[PDB]
Formats: structure tokens, C-alpha cells, sequence
């Protein structure tokens, strides 16, 4: 039940995960990474260069194109892109928050080490 | 940031080329087609505002080089967001697994 | 019986448009579409007075900003009678 | 038997306020509603040939305040035969 | 020999006024109803072939008079014989008994 | 089924059903009265005038019309038309037999009473 | 190596018309008719190239007594490829 | 390779022969028959880019010796891309 599981660590820490997208925003301001969540042995995230996330995609015959042009042309000040790595899988963080992620970051006050440690063990709990 | 774009054409062959060139032409997914009866098949896409308004552009000018095709209707719909799905199939497990160990565990930039 | 919007389109773009634009204006139901031949598709919702008229009069001004929609009818009813909703597809399902 | 009455319109709006407008004036049963292509739709009621006659009347005069309707045909039997009743899509139950 | 009567029209109402003036003027019954689209609906009788003959006949006579009502197309077939059934109602059940008693048991005339 | 052993009796007995027909339009040149069969109490042969037929017809309101119209303009030359009375059912048997039923007299040589005797026996050991 | 015989007709009462007159005129096998819009029926039949072309050219001259019948299109096809078999209706259903 | 080729007619008759000639001509296999209402219907083939450029071209001349055929459309892709595989009607299913 892997799936139902980050629908629902996606609407409700909708805040938090705002204010990791966007510390991991101001690590790479260019946005030459992309915030990633990789399930192999817990619940962690990950970061990959462009070329990782579009080379896969030629790799796979445009299969997951629509994820790419997702993650090259959300706004990280309005929008959460994080994409997850499944047993031959693939499933987007995509959603707009309410307020901004720079607000998400600023209303939470908590450092991307904690905002990262926090979260990994919100969704290794959520897991069961 | 997410939308559909849809074409509508008068003839069957003109709806093919159509959904053919809006995915080679954007980073969208064909969602599927749909018929409502004399003669009109709709092709709808799904993907990021701007690569599906790229998308649907080149689906209308392409079909002005199919001989007998005809545009009807086209139009682009703003959606909301939601966690989207990938499903791949089990022969691009070595497409999965390669790009799951050239990733960076750290976010942190070093 | 709570009031029923229709907007009856041409073409299936143009009636998606009409479904979005009506649902997203006001707290109306979506029932469904209805196909009746020659590319004439009807949008249904249903919900109070106020919001059908405001969610048809949305779905109206939308069509126009189609490459290719036109509105061929439309038409709200305020209280529909009982008798209607056993034959007419204006029921939720 | 218990006279028929039809009105058939092209647009599926204009057949719902035919078919509200009938039941809603007199003593009718709207036990029908048949699409037979080409945008062609009809509502089909029952009950007393004045009552029937009444409900044809009110339905196409109603019409004309719907935006884009366009009555097609309309029809009234007064005593239909009893075959026709297994046969077409005009009985009750 | 029977035969097997049809009368196509544009529009449903005209239809519904054709297949009630052919069982009406002659002694056929109403066996079927079909739709192709595109509002074209077509009635079926069947019976004795002069019978059928003057059904299809009054059948258009009557389309002409509705409003909105058009004849497509006609035609008479040919059917072969047939042990044909009528099944009726419960309400009829003291008729059929009346029609009993004037009925002779001999068959030779007297 | 009363209505499918009818349909093998009309086939099996065609001859003998159209020597029968044939002797009965012999006494009635006319055409004054129509052959029929009455299942109850068991299977026999009666006979109406159209009068008795068309009168039963408008009592149930058409529902044997198409029955009173083909024993109106039948020819009793070269097809047979009996009608046959059960619970609350009519069955019309029509047939052209292949040959007139004129011949099927002459070829089977059996008197009316030999006719109509051997053929209630045949229906009625077909329905017990 | 069975041929295939088709008769497009405009119309329900001339394709009954094609299909009566296809089959009696000839020993040939009838896998049904064919609805493609705006009335377009074709009846298709199998069998021997000459049992099939004796079958088509009865229907033919059948329906030109039909009143309001018309003949849009026909066609024959000695022996049909096994590749339409699979993905065209003309087998037996 | 990886081609598509189709063309639609008007009329069923002609949509057969133009398969039959198709497949025929050329190395390309029928994959698809599509009915999208008014007398429009279209066959599907796949194969390589030159086979189906001649199976097409022998599609569009049989349809000329075809009584009553009309070509409405006719079109060929050089090789289309996957996600049109899983989602239109141009595989076997």
C-alpha cells in the first residue's frame, strides 16, 4: 500500500514539505537538482542532475516524459516537485500549497537538517 | 502548471497524426482519445501549461499536411494538481535500477 | 428537486470546457454529459438556484475563448418536477 | 387506450423544459424519452386527450424562452392501438 | 401467403402516427421497431400480403399529415408460412370462452 | 409445449393436414365457415363462421386481427390456414403444402371422417 | 478461398430487402449487416465466387424496386486475404 | 520501419477492398478498423516505411475500381512514437 501511503504524507504535511522544497531550492537556486525520495531500504531523499532524470527518460522511450517536463517547468516559489523512485515506478510530489513555500519555510522555522529528518521519519512511521 | 490539451478533427487519420506530433513535440502523455459520432474523434493530452500549449500547436499545424484531414475544435484546460503515476514495464527495470545508483543520497549541496 | 443547468455545446473540446468551467464557478453537482447526435453534447449539473445560474452563465462565457466550440442551447429549470428525474438522465448517475 | 402525446425538439435543453412544462400543466405522465440521432429527441407523455392536448400546448410555448430551442415535430394520438403499446417506447411501466 | 410491411421515417413522433395508422386500417400486426441513427426509425407489420399492402399505404398517408414528419423509404416482403401465435391477455379470458360456445364440434355440414 | 408439438404435428401430418383442409372446403365451397381445433378438453376439430371470428377479434380489441385477415384471403387451393384455441393462447396453422391440398385428398384416398379421426388421435397421443 | 459479397444500402428497409433477396437467390452464407452512420448499412454474405457474385447481383436489382431505396455501394472480393479475417466483420457472428 | 498507414473512406464496401489491396501489395500487416460515424471508416496497417508506402498507394487505385467507393482521407507516419502504441488503436488489440 505503498502508494495510498504518499497521497496521504503528501496533503498532510503539505507545509512541511513546502519548507524542504524550499531549502532544497536555495541549495541549488538553478535548479541543476531535483529533490528526490528514493524507497529502497527507508523512506529517504535523494537529488539527481538534469541529465540523470532525462537521460532515464530517453533510456525508457519517452515513458516518463510528462514527469520531465513537470520537473523542468514548476515554479519552485508556488510549486513542490519531488519525484519517487519505485520497484519499476515512478510517482510525482506535484501540488501547489497554500501559502507559498517561501512562507512554508518561514511560518515552520526549522533547519533543511531537521525539515529532512523530520520528514524521512514522518514517512517511514506513515509506512507502517 | 498541469493542463490538457484536446484537438478535435473531422476523420480518423487526421486524429492519429495529430497525437502523434503533440507528443514528439512536448514533454505531454497521450491520455487517450474519445468519439462522439459523426466523424468526430478528440485527442487529449497531459503534461506541463506550456509543453501541452507547445504540444497542441504543432497538433493543429500538422494536420494542415495530412490530405483529407480537418481541424473541428481545440482547446487547453488548466488543471489542478495531483500526484501523478508512471507505471513502467518490466523490461525497463534495468533503466530503473541504473538511474536509482547514479543519484546523490545527500540533498545537501557539498 | 433542486435546480438543473444545461449547456448543450458542439463538439467534445468545447463540452469539456462548458464541464470545467461550470464546476470550478459555483457549488453545483456535475451529472454528466449527454449525446444526442450531429457533435451535440449537453452538460448537466444540478445544485441551488443561485449557483446554476451563475455556473451556466460561467460555462457560457468560456465557450467563446474556444478555437472552434459555439453553444447551441441552454436553458435552467428551478425546480424540476418529480416526474422528470425518473425519465430525463438529470440524476447523478 | 389513454392518449399519447410527443414533442420532438432538436437539442436535448429544449427537450427537458418540453418535457417540465408538460407534466407541470396538466394531468399527464411523462413516461418516455427517446434520442433517435441527428440531435432528435423526444418526451413522450400520457393521459387524458385534453390533458395530453394541454401539455403539448404549454410545452412548445415554452420553448421559445429557452436560448436555442427548436421544436421538430409534435404529435398527438388520441386513442392508440392496444399493439403499440408492447411495441413502441410509450407505456408506463 | 404473408408478407411483412416497413415504413421508415425522419423523426420519432411521425414514426409513432405510422405505426398506429397501419394496424389500425388493416388487419396486421405490429411486430417490430428498429433505429439505424441519424433519425431514421422504421416501423414493422406483418400479415396477410393485401392486408400489409393497404397498411403500408395508410401508414404514408398519415406521415404526410404530422408536422415535421417525413417517409424515407418502403417496402413490402414476402414471408414464408408460419404457425403464428397470439397470446392474449388475462382481461380476454370471457371472450374466449363466449367464442367456445359458438363454435360447431362437427366439421361436416350437418 | 402445446405451441412447439403444433409446429412438428404441422409438419410431420402436412398431407394429412391438407387432405383434411381440402374436404373441409369441399363442404363449404364458399368459404363459409374457417377449420379449427380445440385443445380442450382434448385436442379436436371444430369450425366458425367469420362472423364468430371477427366478432371474438373485436372483443379483444385487435389482438387476433392479423389471424382474422389471413383466413379472409387465404386460398383454400393451395395453403392451409386452421386456428387452434388453447388456455388463452391462439395458435394460426398456416402452411402451403407442396402439393394442392386438392391432391393431398386423391393420394392419401381417406373420407373426411377417416381424416378427421386419425389426425385428433395423432395430436393427442403427441400431447400426453 | 470463400469469397465475400457486400451491398452498402441507404436505408433499414432496403438492407432487409438486399438481405432477403441475397440469400434466396443464392447458396451463400449471411454473417450479418454492418452500421458505419448517416444510414450507411452494408449486408455482407460468404461463399463461391460465383454463388457470391449470383447473390450480389439479385440484391442489387432488388433494391431498385424499392421505394426510397438506394444502392450506395457494392463490392466482391474472389478471395479475400486471411489477415481480414481477424480484423474486418465478415466472418460468421 | 515501425510505419503506419491508413486510409479512410466513405462507405464500407470500399474500406474492405482497400485492406485487401494493402495487405496484398506489399509486406504490411492490417493491425486496426476504426468506425467514427458518417460513413467514416479507416484500416490500419503496419510495416516497414517503404511497404506501406506501396500498400497505401494500391489501397487509394483499388478503391477507384471499387462501384460507389470515395476516399475521404489517407495519411502515413515514418515511424510514431511509443506512448501512441499503449493509447490509439494502431497494434493488434
Amino acid at each position: 500500500p505503498w502508494r495510498y501511503r504518499l497521497d496521504q504524507f503528501t496533503k498532510e504535511e503539505q507545509t512541511a514539505l513546502g519548507a524542504l522544497a524550499w531549502a532544497f531550492y536555495q541549495q541549488w537556486p538553478a535548479k541543476e537538482q531535483y529533490l528526490g525520495l528514493d524507497l529502497h531500504p527507508q523512506a529517504h531523499f535523494i537529488s539527481c542532475a538534469p541529465q540523470a532524470i532525462a537521460q532515464l527518460n530517453d533510456q525508457v522511450n519517452g515513458r516518463i516524459q510528462e514527469m520531465v517536463g513537470i520537473l523542468y517547468g514548476y515554479d519552485p516559489r508556488t510549486e513542490v516537485a519531488i519525484f519517487v523512485i519505485g520497484p519499476t515506478q515512478f510517482k510525482l510530489l506535484f501540488f501547489q500549497p497554500i501559502p507559498d513555500p517561501a512562507s512554508c519555510f518561514a511560518a515552520l522555522g526549522l533547519t533543511i537538517e531537521e525539515l529532512k529528518h523530520r520528514l524521512e521519519k514522518t514517512l517511514q512511521e506513515k509506512l507502517a | 502548471s498541469i493542463a490538457v490539451g484536446m484537438i478535435e478533427t473531422l476523420g480518423f487519420p487526421a486524429v492519429v497524426e495529430a497525437a502523434d506530433s503533440m507528443v514528439k513535440a512536448a514533454r505531454v502523455t497521450l491520455v487517450g482519445y474519445e468519439k462522439i459520432g459523426s466523424g468526430r474523434v478528440t485527442v487529449i493530452v497531459r503534461g506541463d501549461v506550456s509543453e501541452v500549449q507547445a504540444s497542441v500547436t504543432a497538433g493543429i499545424e500538422n494536420i494542415r499536411r495530412v490530405n483529407g484531414g480537418e481541424v473541428l475544435s481545440n482547446h487547453i484546460i488548466a488543471r489542478p494538481h495531483e500526484n501523478l503515476e508512471y507505471v513502467l514495464p518490466i523490461r525497463y527495470t534495468e533503466a530503473v535500477e541504473q538511474f536509482r545508483e547514479i543519484v546523490n543520497p545527500s540533498i545537501i549541496r557539498r
